DNA sequence: CAAGACCAATCTTTACACTCTGTGAAGTTTTT
DNA sequence: CAAGACCAATCTTTACACTCTGTGAAGTTTTT
DNA sequence: CAAGACCAATCTTTACACTCTGTGAAGTTTTT
């Protein structure tokens, strides 16, 4: 039995008190304003941190607790999931003889919001939360997503450090996890993923993982929803590989 | 060994399950619908695909995975020793070398090969079968000869005892054919025919002509190896059809037939696997179905007898004892007798696997501790202890009174969930050697004790003293020895005050029957909150004190009224004249106590009296009820004193954790003890036989209370809330156990 | 009621077996191969021949009888009430009257008919089927309509749970058809067709044309009644195919499928039999096969819930409660859980039948007492107590030490027969309310007690006194109250001296540690010889005294030597320097006791020391062994004093039935008590933790003794005779139990 | 698959004494509406027709429904149930005689004859066009009987 | 003199009511 | 320029020895 | 630069009408 959310589900157990005022006065749930989000710089990377006092943080936390934790995922996703760990990502490959490692460039920034809407649509009933103005799914994504002030062109963005961003990333990438897992299985390759770092291993005596064809195929798949492969971190070795020291 | 590990990913009811560290006997236990036979189906499909049979692929646990994987890690150390050696130059050995261990020693160099040879040899062969979403199957080794040879070397023998054909034991022979390996080049079909013809002929040559005719007429296919060995066995032995103890199978029973079938097959397996390097894996479902408990115990006993008769150790050696590894025997049972005998007769060579299907639907496999270092516990191990393995929630208690309470039928009627929890009284040494904390995740449990086991207050010194159990609990609870900061600061504070409590002193009142300001309830609550992490619950007082609180005084008193009205009779065969004589000699008002002593006495049988006798008895009983009400409310200042007196009479403890016997020995509270003895010997003599712990007063009390409150209130939620109010202690423990059971 | 009696003569495994006094639930228990299913086959054949089916006749038990008879006594009191009444003028009622109760009330006259009508009606119908040697069958009633009507009125519903088709629950519907009775004259096949056509048509008349076409093409047979009711049910309800908890059957398990099948069928049976006068007899084989113990308990619990939800009594009444008799439910089980829950939840409405095949081969059916008047025992009833029903020989004991002894694995290895006897410690009240003497013939038993429970010698008064158990035993043993002369004169003499023993006095020596001339062995032998008729065996002393006798002193001492050599280690992380320091400070000769106290201490873990350390430890241990030998043989005059001291230290009794605690309380034997305390606190300190009863010294003692004597002697008959010599008391009880088990 | 059903018989392995597989094939043939017929109107009709006291049969059906756990009917089961309730008899009889007393060739011939007759008769009014495949329509049949079958 | 054993076929056998539960206040041969 | 994926058939796969147990010391069209 | 291969779930699939038949004119580590 899949998880379904209706108006009462949002109003009673999700919102509780964060958006009581909006639901009693039938006022639209607002966007996450820049006042609630502080912009940290770490390296060349930029992190977005929400303030705890805002009701959006609390509703994000209860969304993570009660909603995003029930949607089924793909077993190749070993990160940000209950029971998933790096050692699990690095284990299925002990059976392999040749190893290859790929990376997705700016995984969290390149997640299209429309893909998130499409991925979350079957698990949320299509209703009108606030009169005839804002739908329930629209309110939930208003809680989850954010608009980047630095780059207003790309519009709504799932930012780094928004509590619910990792689970949403796993859910929205389940489609590609299935596609790439099917391709690798038909090629006889063991596949696993941690966040955006993808690891493939061939247990047979073959040069498939060292060929340009494999990279081209994975990139061609990743272009379906607009991802790209970081060419600097691409690695392919035989009989021994080292990933971040392991 | 035979199999190092078995891993299933996303097939049937398994999400990601790995089974390893197999022993000689592997008992599989678990609730209905947890996947115990799903392991059988997975292994059976893996071995069917090993021999390139055409079968339907198994279903995926969830369809959000594009793959489903089965991994088998065969242990080929002994086969490597067998075949690598220069003496074994046979053709089967040469095939095994050229198929498995060639192309694996090819890649290694001289240094690594010599290191493998000289050191402790440990070689494994990992084979992975992956089922894609479109029903295609892909192996990790693309040489079918390797897979066929692996199937031959490590055969899978498989029985579902439920669907056994009792009256035809033919499937035994096939399995025997799988076991033993030897040479057949020398035996042709010409020498045998000549031998038989020479033996069977009044004129030489006739039988050969007959066989030539039969061969010429028919058209057949050359024998396979297994058919060859089966034919040679069946010709060699005296009889083919099976007979149970001299009687035909169809006349015998069904349980006897199944028991004998399984017994002969397992005996043949262990007997015949001694001399060969073929290491089978055998899987029995329900080895106990249709078997009397005595028969299941005898089945396991005979299995262990055969197992130990061929086992060679440093002490046992000589003719008939082999070092050859035993086949891996899995059997899934739902019978405590099978598990009990397995544990008691195998010890360190058995393993108990617990299968539980969680909340989402995945199967979890855990290892339950079944090895005990205490010989006394092994000998005293019985059906009651082995029943614990099948429990869902174990509530360990200390005395028999808790067993009497928690097993109450009426009480369990209103709390059906707690009916699934087995209560087992555990001594400290028994609780130590059972090791229920090792399982925890597999079989959740709770240990229920009294706070007296922690702190022993002294009335003379006005000091608490810490029992060694408290020090040991604190020692496990001072986790901070090698840790990092967490939200455990409250825990450290609580342990600090628990250590501080030793130096503090508390005054007592009424010669040591109450606390001036210390709240034992608060200390109990803090202790339970802290020690919930250790699955231990401590009650403020004894169980009798838990039943008899200040709030339970009315209903209990009503019970006294009822025990005053119904269950005594007149102690004379002539109720009329006897009641008249006692009314004459003893007054109604001045001498009511001796009159009731002479007239009424407790009796299970209730003879029917005349209406006037009933009226007189009712008037006397009502007068005695009023007199007892007045006397009880007069001789005791407040309700608390009455509750304490009732607790002490039945064998409870005071607020200072002192029993009646303890108070008598120490000599304190002379006035209260004298009042209690006076009430027992003068007014409450009829309740004196029911004063003891084992007298069963708890059962009658709870039954009457439940019946009365159900008479008062109809709704079941109302009745449960009334129970929670009236017994805040017991209902809390039942609620906690039920909540842990539900999840 | 439904069936008064069932009698089988010379058919299958039955010689002459009569089953009667059926209750609402009849649990059938017994060993494998005793005929439990043979009753099923007999009833099934009787009912198949009732409906004039063509089946092979059943085989005769012995061929020296020309006949084999099956007798059924149907209880037609309620049907007579149903049909005789003037209101029920229906056609089914008229048929029942004109077939069964006509020609039976015909023979009676007006007086007898009125007497039957007015008084408590009790009418029975006896039907006998006789199978001759030439396979012909003869009934005692020659009207086949009577037999068919009896089959219809009292249908037999029959399940073997072993051979259930799990994935197709169709056989439920057939059984439902057997249950309920109502009218079908009004429903033709024309009104229904018009109704369906009016409901199913865009243009009126099409569906009727379709049905007319189908009817015209096919050729069929008119419906039978059961097919009619099945069709109407299946059209009426929402779905036909069965689903377990929202999931398809083939995905679910096998145990779950069988449990749900049985549960739904029994629920339907009890629910639907409420309103009708048809009283089925249902027989379930193995209601527990493939079921977890928790699931079997839940199955019985739900069965009892449904049974009690429709039961009407003087207190429970109102809407939904019926007085209609419940169907006779027999089920044969081999699971203690089913029997335990049946007893606990039914009480007086259940019956336990024991099937045993004797020595010649005939089946015996007995009734085991399963109703208890004690509510406390019912609530405390658990798996351990319910296991007793499946026992072959119950050896009731008193304390946990006997449980430790009689369950010893090594001891049971040499006496396999005694492995079939279950040992169960029984309190006096538990033994009283179990009532093991009621069965006796069914489940043989023995009650093992100490002679202290009979006679309590007083050292101060030099008098024996008789405990009330002795008076009660004598009271059952003075059979001569209303009897005739027999060879019981010896018994009367023995009872005369047993009464005389009270007035006699016996002197004691060594301050009350021995008897001058009285032989407690002779008294014990006389008591046991007399009381063997009551299945009670009394030991001369406690079990510790039985283990430690004058003959067992050598081996026990050897154990001390071994417990001196192996299981202690050095109480220091630095054995070399510590042993040197203690050798320097404490002399070898003068201060050996403190040196051994400081150096050696009991420890399960044995760290490996240097060779010189081993040599020093061995020399010290040998010196201590010699010193203890000398001290023990010096401080005690004879071997008997040493044996008595060893018994007293471990918690035994003297010849005068006095424990160490009892002697300390009474104050006698100050010198012996002081010597024992000195030996415990100075020389035998290491054995002090093992001095207690529950410390498990019995297990270690017996294990070591068995291993040592098996090392000395090889033959098993020799080893058993050595065991009999060394422990004359325990081996005698084991031999008696095994001999009673064999017969 | 629904529009062009495949009906398939191997006459060699026909179960002569039980003609149940006919009904299934009949269910494949004809198509009509079942929204109007619920399980409430039918129960009320039957209870009104089958009761000495109104309401008893409805109580009985409610009890049976409450005890059991089932799955909603498929369409083919629905039409089979309605046929089997509507017609006078379910079990098949050859020329007034029970099947087990009759022969094997006669049983197979009558089975095939009734099935083909039902197929052609019932396929007239509907747009469902089955494909039927018979193996050995002649096995066990006298030449005269095979000619008569055709 | 008198007697056990006196074909096999032949017809709606499934509930009622007040009581929602209880049942009631012009051939041969054979028989001849 | 260069590369993963390089048909399907085709041959005794059942034990050895010292060690009774351990494995070792003169047509059209298409390709063209 | 740009592209085939873009999860698995999620909802009555059995006849209509005029035409009785035809459908239509305050931790480490990892991602980062
Ligand atoms: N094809 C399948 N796809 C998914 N889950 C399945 C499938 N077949 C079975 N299961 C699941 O596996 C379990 C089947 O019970 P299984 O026989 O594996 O357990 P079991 O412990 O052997 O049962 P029992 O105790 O009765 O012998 C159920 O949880 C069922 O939901
Ligand atoms: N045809 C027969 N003739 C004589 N004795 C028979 C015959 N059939 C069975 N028996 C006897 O009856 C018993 C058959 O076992 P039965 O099934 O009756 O017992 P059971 O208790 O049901 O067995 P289980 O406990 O395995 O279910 C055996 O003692 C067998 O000797």
């Amino acid at each position: 039995k899949m998880i379904l959310v209706d108006k009462v589900f949002y109003e009673k157990i999700l919102s509780v008190e964060s958006f009581k005022e909006n639901i009693i006065t039938q006022s639209a749930i607002p966007k996450i304003s820049n006042k609630e989000v502080r912009l940290i710089s770490s390296g060349s990377k930029i992190f977005y941190a929400i303030n705890n006092t805002s009701p959006h943080s609390h509703v994000q936390l209860r969304l993570n607790r009660f909603f995003l934790s029930h949607i089924p995922l793909n077993s190749a996703a070993k990160a940000f999931v209950r029971g998933g760990s790096y050692l699990k990502y690095l284990e299925p490959h002990i059976y392999g003889s040749s190893y290859c490692r790929l990376d997705i460039s700016s995984f969290f920034n390149n997640i299209s919001f429309d893909d998130v809407k499409q991925s979350l649509s079957p698990y949320i009933k299509d209703e009108y939360l606030i009169g005839t103005e804002q739908k329930l799914i629209d309110a939930i994504l208003n809680s989850v997503g954010y608009e980047s002030p630095i780059r207003k062109d790309k519009g709504m963005i799932i930012p780094m450090g928004f509590r619910t961003s990792p689970a949403i990333s796993n859910i929205v990438f389940r489609k590609m996890d299935l596609l790439i897992q099917d391709f690798c299985a038909k090629k006889g390759v063991i596949y696993s993923r941690y966040a955006d770092d993808m690891l493939f291993s061939n247990p047979r005596e073959s040069k498939l993982l060292m060929s340009d064809y494999f990279i081209d195929e994975i990139s061609s798949l990743l272009s379906i929803m607009g991802f790209n492969i970081n060419q600097s971190k691409y690695i392919s070795r035989e009989k021994e590989i080292s990933i971040n020291g392991y | 060994m035979t199999i190092e590990s078995i891993r299933v990913k996303n097939l049937l009811s398994f999400d990601d399950v790995i089974l390893r560290d197999f022993r000689d006997i592997n008992c599989i236990i678990g609730r209905n619908n947890v996947g115990k036979s799903n392991l059988l189906k997975v292994i059976r499909y893996f071995y069917a695909k090993l021999e390139n049979k055409k079968v339907i692929p198994l279903d995926f646990h969830t369809n959000y995975n594009a793959v489903g994987e089965i991994t088998f890690t065969f242990d080929t150390t002994r086969i490597k020793k067998i075949v690598t050696s220069r003496k074994n130059n046979g053709r089967f050995h040469k095939h095994i070398y050229n198929t498995l261990f060639k192309s694996s020693s090819v890649k290694l160099n001289f240094e690594e090969l010599i290191a493998r040879k000289n050191s402790t040899n440990k070689s494994f062969f990992s084979l992975t079968l992956t089922i894609c979403k479109d029903d295609s199957v892909m192996w990790s080794v693309d040489d079918p000869k390797v897979r066929s040879l692996l199937a031959t070397l490590y055969p899978f023998l498989y029985i579902e005892t439920r669907h056994i054909d009792l009256y035809d034991w033919n499937p035994i022979w096939k399995l025997i054919s799988n076991l033993n390996s030897f040479n057949f080049d020398d035996v042709d079909h010409d020498e045998l025919v000549n031998f038989l013809d020479e033996k069977i002929s009044s004129r030489k040559g006739d039988y050969k002509k007959y066989i030539d005719r039969v061969v010429s007429v028919i058209d057949t296919k050359p024998y396979t190896y297994k058919e060859k060995v089966i034919n040679y066995i069946k010709v060699a032995i005296k009889g083919d059809s099976f007979v149970n103890a001299g009687e035909e199978l169809f006349t015998q029973s069904d349980g006897t037939n199944s028991n004998k079938f399984l017994e002969t097959l397992l005996h043949l397996l262990i007997t015949l696997t001694r001399t060969e390097f073929i290491s089978p894996i055998v899987y029995i479902d329900e080895p106990e179905v249709g078997l009397h408990p005595k028969l299941a115990e005898s089945f396991v006993s005979n299995l262990n007898k055969i197992y130990s008769k061929f086992k060679k150790t440093s002490e046992l050696s000589g003719p008939g004892r082999y070092k050859t590894p035993y086949p891996n025997i899995f059997y899934s049972t739902h019978s405590p007798s099978i598990l009990k005998q397995t544990i008691k007769l195998f010890g360190k060579d058995q393993q108990v696997l617990h299968f539980s299907k969680k909340k989402d639907g995945s199967t979890r496999v855990n290892k339950i501790n079944s090895t005990y270092s205490d010989e006394r516990f092994l000998n005293i191990f019985s059906d009651n202890e082995a029943r614990l393995f099948f429990s869902e929630y174990i509530v360990f208690v200390e005395g028999a009174t808790e067993l009497e309470l928690f097993r109450n039928l009426s009480l369990l009627n209103l709390y059906p969930a707690f009916s699934l929890a087995d209560i087992y009284d555990a001594n400290e040494v028994i609780l130590a050697n059972i090791n229920p904390g090792y399982s925890k995740a597999s079989i959740p449990f709770v240990i229920i004790k009294d706070i007296d086991t922690l702190i022993d207050y002294s009335i003379k010194t006005e000091k608490f003293s810490l029992r060694p159990l408290f020090e040991k609990m604190i020692k496990e609870l001072t986790k901070e020895f090698d840790y990092y900061d967490t939200g455990f600061g409250r825990v450290r504070k609580e342990i600090d005050l628990f250590s501080d409590i030793q130096s503090s002193t508390k005054k007592h009142m009424d010669s040591g029957l109450f606390f001036k300001r210390f709240s034992l309830h608060n200390l109990s609550s803090r202790i339970n909150k802290v020690s919930r992490k250790l699955n231990r619950y401590f009650m403020t007082t004894t169980i009798e004190g838990a039943l008899i609180n200040e709030q339970s005084l009315p209903y209990f008193f009503n019970w006294i009224g009822d025990v005053i009205l119904t269950q005594m009779t007149i102690n004379n065969p002539n109720p009329d004249k006897f009641i008249e004589a006692m009314r004459r000699r003893y007054n109604i008002k001045s001498q009511v106590v001796p009159l009731f002593k002479s007239v009424f006495c407790i009796g299970l049988n209730h003879p029917v009296y005349s209406s006037a006798v009933d009226k007189q008895a009712l008037r006397i009983k009502l007068s005695f009820l009023n007199y007892l009400k007045r006397k009880v409310y007069s001789d005791f200042n407040n309700e608390k004193e009455i509750v304490l007196a009732l607790r002490l009479a039945f064998g409870g403890k005071t607020e200072t954790q002192y029993t009646l016997d303890k108070l008598r020995k120490d000599g304190e509270a002379e006035l209260f003890r004298e009042k209690i003895k006076n009430y027992k010997n003068n007014e409450l003599f009829f309740l004196e036989p029911q004063m003891t712990k084992t007298s069963g007063w708890v059962t009658t009390f709870l039954n009457y209370t439940i019946e009365k409150i159900t008479s008062e209130e109809s709704d079941d939620d109302r009745i449960r809330q009334k129970l929670s109010f009236i017994f805040p202690e017991i209902i809390s423990i039942i609620e906690q156990a039920s909540s842990s059971i539900e999840a």
